[PDB]
């Protein structure tokens, strides 16, 4: 009907290579997360692996619109022409988007040009356990993201207060060890390109002895 | 272990599309392959796959040529990982029969209708593959019509007929524990004064064959039932936990009655490898 | 969104009875129409289903050759015909929708048959 | 002919947008799902996974694709199911699906008169299935298989079965790649799950296993007892010889510790005690008494 | 042929106090059990369509509550309107009702 | 396992050209909009063509309509063995490679240089 | 076994385009990674991998950052298995010296 009418308006001279406010400000991005299930943590390979539900929402004056409906629901087809900020897990060995049946991703574009982009994602975070007091040993160990090409100039991360929400912590594959809480950080690292915004999750883990009590002591 | 097998083949469609037919040109133009996605191919799929890719080196293996009538063949070089479910209730001694079902996906049977061209020239190459360890024996096309709850689909079936050899297996876990019982056997030409020689050869035996036993069904799937090695196994570590129970017996009666004690191990020595052979004959006789 | 059943029959024993459920406000093409009857003071009790899109029809157990459904989707509606009747079904007999999470929302009003002579 | 089918699809197509659920104002979109498990993959028990291959079948209602031709159900291509609006049906416990490409996409797509309809998928869902190894190797287990909507909360999109909700998920019946457990029988369920976005459908479905114990019995059992047998020989052997009752007590200790150990490797890495553990615990005490 | 046991049979109650049925199924049936609500001489009216979700209308004293196989309906502050029979219902697969409780007031 | 850099040139006398340069040494994306013959390994399993950073490809267009289209792929090839004779045997492992649907009438392939000076 | 490694690297390369200059607005714009299929970027190629992929999470791991002077910057996140042959005759009390070779 009108929404046709609506989603053809805002993709009428609109650039989805320029950030919002490419020459004004930085555009403030607020990060939200689920976790679903912290897979096995094998340390052979210095390895975990995490499944989340990665939600980011920012302002875009250009996809600000004015009618009677507040809010616009999308799928994953309007996902690829407007401006998408390009976080990447600075720690991740290998991590994937979920595409069975339709790519996992939604998109909602309220009045005020407020943006909320969230995807479905199975991250191989990669952490370096110091195997001592093995296995009376505890590890935090974390889940780092920030943009690629965006310095701290034109992109900034900022988490939210109920940011971070672990599920059930039963159905987990956490076998040796055990979920006892997690921490949000938020830092500025220096690289050969320029200052970029890194965010952290902390999830600690302490090992429970039973496995290796039965299996060699 | 995967209950699967992979097979690459050259898989060609011919159908016969009216619109591709032209009266100007009098020779079989063979077009590139990127025109395929161009065409109307029909939605063929193996219903019982898992992985299967046509190969992209160079290019995408695939070939469209058409025909001045009308007629369009289009191949493909495929490499499916099928599923295979096996009967291992006499393995090695075994003879599998695992399939390759093709499918129409989208057309039911009153929208296309599938047939092997030839009707027993259709599959070639059969005779020429050479397996490392199983043999075909025989293969067969069939043609059924599948009713799903969406419709009736034809289909089209190639089935193998795998015999297993068993050179390897002789001469891998057969034989080991062959030997170790006939080396079990020795415990009764030693004097039964001997506890300590008797003991050895016993114990070690015991735990050779359970060893042996343990690794061999490991490098096999968690199958459920007992298969035909796993029952020589089993008759081989009866027939050495028994040699052992027997030196037991004699050390036991050995100073109360030593005359008994040699009777036995003189019958021992003659009625352990008789039993032995008798079994074995009637093993290699039931499965074969 | 308004089921509209037939009037009350007075039929004699032995005999076949065609009661008719048009449905007005929506297709039957979309939902199922459950058939269900009801004897005076008791439990209602399950007669048999159609779905109108294809002609699949389920009977009770109990109700299996004795009734049968059909459907017309020109008119939207649904019909119940009892192949052989004894003087023991003399009950309500009402007409029904599939709702939401498989429930029954939207019923008929019931035509009450009666079986004498 | 070919043009009259060609100017339907062509009108059916000229002016939809495929970003808008139908009835996007005054309906709520009701998808008629259904399932067929082709085959029951193998559940692995190390990662507490299970695969099954399925035919997804979906069938919503599109008021945007009525057409009046000479034939009723339109049959289309594969292809056709991009250019439309389909729900984005995601599993919320699968890992890695993959949808089968071979030799074009396992997909189809039936465009009835009135609008109806109907478009199924060939999938291969490896789900995760939380176990409770408690009663290793006489356990059974639950697995479930729960799908819902992505993006589309409970006020736009609602899920519902086709048929009765027991006669919706249908399994095959040679369709088993079950070699260790043994599947018994399915279960559905329908409920509404809270998030932070929103309130959304989710369909559940559980597939109820048993386990067979005849490989574990074989290969740990036989062995421990045997080797229990094998200890207690060595009481009606005599007191001088020293020598043998010493190499069997050690033997026999040092065979239940290895097979303690080999029996330990083939369950995931838990961290309590399995009834396997508590017969290996026992047999060993055994020997060692 | 699932078959689901209504209790009580037949219970009366005063006007304001709460009261409560029970419908225990035979098999399983997930949460597909509904309550209908039968005025004498009238078609049976859905209340609850799935455990515990009120049909549109449905006042908001009427409240499910559903589990595997016990199903129970709660009626809490109760008018003088709700003096009907109730009849639960599952639909986890070929319908089958229950015998009905004959609600009173005294 | 093989790792080769496939040369490969035909002449097509539709890329006839004349200017300021002898040949063009095109990108890698220009030789998908040219005919390309489709060449394939009879005997291979899971062949790869690398395209780490951008795709490993060459084309150049000489002037007077020649064509040099150079890959560098990794072929996982098939070699059937006999090994009656090991750890003391010695093999002959193939990497057959023809035309996929031009046949002997359309499309022949020939070494560039010497046949013992090719490979 | 495999006598290979592992390698996750942030490939950086930089360039002077004269085409694409400009000099109306001051800044070092930072286009969408979607440019960089409609830019000239170098047919760079390791020689010694084996399987090698650009990271694509949550979008492809890429930038390209223009300069007002027409200096081009494109950077990726690769992860290599480069593959070296190892000398084990000192095996372990050995040292490999292995490489990566860029080469155009
Ligand atoms: C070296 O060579 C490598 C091999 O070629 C190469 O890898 C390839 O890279 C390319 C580009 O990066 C990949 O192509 C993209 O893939 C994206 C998603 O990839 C995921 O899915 C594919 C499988 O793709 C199927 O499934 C998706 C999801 O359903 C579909 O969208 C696809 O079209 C495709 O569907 C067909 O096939 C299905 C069967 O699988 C059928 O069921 C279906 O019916 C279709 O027939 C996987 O293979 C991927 O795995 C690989 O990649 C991951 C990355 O992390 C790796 O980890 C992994 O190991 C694998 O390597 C992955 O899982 C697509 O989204 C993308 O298409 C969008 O982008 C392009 C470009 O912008 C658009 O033109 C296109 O239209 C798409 O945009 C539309 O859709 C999105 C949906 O999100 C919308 O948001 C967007 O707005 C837009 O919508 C608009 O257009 C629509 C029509 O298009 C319209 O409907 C809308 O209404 C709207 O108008 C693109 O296809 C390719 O998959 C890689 N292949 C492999 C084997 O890896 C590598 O890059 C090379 N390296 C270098 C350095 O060059
Ligand atoms: C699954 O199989 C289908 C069909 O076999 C594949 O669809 C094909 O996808 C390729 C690339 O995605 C398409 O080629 C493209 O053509 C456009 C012109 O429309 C061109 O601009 C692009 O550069 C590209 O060359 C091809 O047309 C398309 N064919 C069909 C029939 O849809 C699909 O890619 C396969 N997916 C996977 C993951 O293997
Ligand atoms: C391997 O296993 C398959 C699967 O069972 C065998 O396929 C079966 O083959 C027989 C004989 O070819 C078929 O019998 C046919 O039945 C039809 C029924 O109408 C009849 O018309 C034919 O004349 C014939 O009697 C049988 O249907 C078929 N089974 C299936 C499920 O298709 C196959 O024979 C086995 N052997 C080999 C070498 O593959
Ligand atoms: C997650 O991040 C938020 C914001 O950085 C943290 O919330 C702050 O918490 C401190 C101490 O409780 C308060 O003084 C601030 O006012 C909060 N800020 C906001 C914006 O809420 C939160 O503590 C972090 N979660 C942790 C550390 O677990
Ligand atoms: C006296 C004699 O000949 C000895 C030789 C071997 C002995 C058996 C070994 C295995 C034992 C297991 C349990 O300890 C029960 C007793 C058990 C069967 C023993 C009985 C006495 C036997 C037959
Ligand atoms: C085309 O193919 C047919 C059948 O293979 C063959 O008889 C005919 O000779 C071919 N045409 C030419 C020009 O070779
Ligand atoms: C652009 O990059 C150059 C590179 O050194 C830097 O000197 C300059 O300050 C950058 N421009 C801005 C506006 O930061």
């Amino acid at each position: 009907g009108d929404v046709t009418v609506i989603l053809n308006n805002l993709l009428e001279g609109y650039d989805n290579k320029l950030r919002p406010d490419i020459g004004v400000k930085p555009t403030l991005i607020h990060t939200d997360m689920y976790v679903n299930s912290i897979g096995p943590v094998n340390a052979i390979n210095m390895e975990y692996t995490i499944d989340i539900f990665f939600a980011q929402t920012w302002y875009d004056r250009r996809l600000k619109f004015n009618s009677t409906i507040k809010v616009l629901r999308l799928n994953s087809n309007m996902v690829g022409k407007i401006w998408i900020p390009d976080t990447f897990f600075r720690n991740s060995k290998k991590a994937d988007a979920h595409w069975i049946t339709t790519p996992n991703r939604m998109l909602r574009i309220w009045n005020d040009g407020r943006v909320l982009y969230t995807l479905r994602l199975t991250i191989d975070a990669e952490c370096q356990l110091q195997l001592h007091n093995f296995p009376m040993d505890e590890h935090s160990c974390p889940l780092e993201f920030s943009s690629y090409g965006y310095p701290r100039e034109e992109i900034v991360y900022q988490w939210k207060r109920s940011s971070v929400e672990v599920g059930d912590t039963r159905s987990w594959r956490l076998y040796q060890f055990s979920f006892v809480g997690l921490r949000n950080t938020t830092e500025v690292v220096k690289t050969t390109s320029g200052d970029y915004v890194v965010m952290s999750v902390y999830f600690d883990l302490s090992r429970r002895m039973g496995y290796f009590t039965i299996q060699t002591y | 272990v995967n209950m699967d097998y992979t097979l690459t083949m050259y898989f060609q469609q011919a159908w016969r599309d009216k619109r591709l037919s032209y009266n100007v040109i009098p020779l079989n133009l063979t077009l590139d392959n990127r025109v395929a996605d161009q065409l109307w191919v029909p939605d063929t799929y193996f219903l019982n796959d898992k992985k299967s890719f046509v190969h992209g080196v160079t290019v995408k293996n695939r070939m469209i040529r058409l025909h001045p009538d009308g007629t369009v063949l289009y191949g493909l070089r495929i490499t499916t990982t099928a599923a295979c479910m096996m009967d291992l209730r006499r393995y090695p001694l075994d003879e599998q029969n695992c399939t390759l079902e093709i499918e129409s996906y989208g057309y039911t049977t009153d929208d296309i209708e599938f047939y092997w061209r030839g009707d027993d020239n259709a599959v070639t190459g059969v005779t020429k593959i050479e397996l490392p360890q199983f043999s075909i024996v025989d293969y067969k096309l069939i043609t059924k019509k599948v009713v799903f709850s969406t419709g009736s689909y034809p289909r089209l079936s190639l089935s193998f007929k795998l015999k297993r050899n068993i050179g390897y297996f002789i001469l891998q876990t057969y034989m080991p524990s062959i030997l170790i019982t006939i080396l079990s056997w020795v415990s009764f030409w030693i004097n039964y004064d001997a506890s300590a020689a008797r003991v050895a050869l016993g114990i070690t035996t015991v735990l050779t064959m359970t060893t042996i036993n343990t690794h061999l069904r490991e490098t096999l799937p968690k199958i459920p039932y007992v298969k035909a090695i796993d029952m020589y196994l089993m008759g081989c570590f009866v027939f050495v936990f028994m040699a052992l129970l027997e030196y037991a017996l004699v050390n036991y009666i050995f100073f109360s009655q030593p005359a008994r004690a040699a009777a036995i191990d003189r019958w021992s020595r003659i009625f352990f490898p008789v039993v032995f052979s008798f079994f074995n004959i009637v093993y290699w006789l039931y499965y074969v | 969104v308004q089921l509209q059943q037939s009037g009350a029959e007075l039929v004699k024993p032995g005999a076949s009875v065609k009661l008719s459920c048009t449905a007005s406000g929506f297709n039957i093409k979309d939902t199922y129409m459950y058939w269900v009857k009801q004897r005076p003071e008791q439990g209602l009790e399950w007669i048999g289903r159609i779905d109108p899109a294809n002609g699949d029809t389920k009977y009770d157990p109990k109700f299996q050759g004795k009734a049968t459904i059909t459907t017309d989707t020109f008119s939207n509606t649904a019909y119940l015909q009892l192949s052989s009747l004894t003087s023991e079904d003399t009950a309500v007999y009402y007409c029904a929708r599939k709702g939401l999470r498989w429930a029954m929302d939207y019923w008929g009003q019931g035509t009450s048959v009666t079986v004498s002579t | 002919n070919t043009t009259v089918f060609t100017r339907i699809l062509d009108r059916l197509l000229d002016g939809y947008d495929n970003r808008l659920r139908p009835g996007l104002g005054e309906r709520v979109t009701e998808v008629k799902t259904d399932i067929f498990v082709t085959s029951f993959g193998p559940v692995s028990d190390h990662d507490m996974e299970y695969t099954i291959d399925v035919f997804f079948r979906q069938s919503w209602k599109d008021e945007r694709l009525k057409f009046k031709g000479p034939m009723t159900v339109l049959r289309l291509n594969n292809l056709m199911a991009s250019k439309i609006w389909t729900p984005d049906t995601f599993f919320h416990n699968g890992k890695k699906s993959v949808a089968h490409n071979m030799t074009m996409p396992n997909k189809l797509l039936r465009i009835t008169e009135d609008g109806t309809l109907l478009y199924t998928m060939r999938l291969t869902v490896r789900a995760e299935c939380p176990m409770h190894l408690e009663d290793f190797p006489m356990d059974a287990h639950a697995c479930p298989l729960k799908f819902g909507s992505y993006a589309y909360t409970r006020a736009e999109v609602v899920y519902e079965w086709t048929r009765e909700p027991a006669r919706s998920v249908v399994v095959a019946e040679d369709g088993s790649r079950l070699n260790q457990y043994d599947l018994l029988g399915q279960t559905v369920d329908s409920g509404i799950v809270q998030s932070s976005t929103g309130e959304y459908v989710v369909m559940t479905t559980h597939f109820h296993l048993k386990r067979k114990i005849g490989y574990f019995v074989i290969q740990t059992y036989l062995p421990c007892i045997m080797t229990v047998i094998l200890s207690q020989v060595s009481f009606w052997l005599n007191r001088e010889s020293v020598p043998a009752r010493t190499v069997f007590g050690v033997t026999t200790v040092l065979t239940m510790t290895t097979l303690s150990i080999s029996a330990r490797n083939s369950l995931p890495k838990v961290a309590y005690a399995t009834a396997m553990d508590w017969f290996i615990a026992v047999c060993y005490a055994f020997v060692f008494s | 042929n699932i078959v689901m046991t209504q209790s009580p049979k037949s219970m009366s109650m005063s006007v304001g106090e709460r009261v409560t049925l029970s419908c225990k199924a035979s098999e399983y049936v997930g949460t597909y059990v509904s309550w209908y609500q039968q005025k004498p001489e009238q078609s049976p009216k859905l209340l609850i369509y799935g455990a515990s979700n009120r049909y549109t209308g449905v006042p908001d004293r009427f409240t499910g509550s559903g589990s595997a196989t016990d199903f129970t309906l709660t009626i809490g502050s109760v008018q003088a309107e709700d003096l009907a029979d109730y009849h639960c219902g599952q639909s986890y697969s070929y319908p089958t009702f229950g015998a009905g409780t004959k609600l009173e007031l005294k």
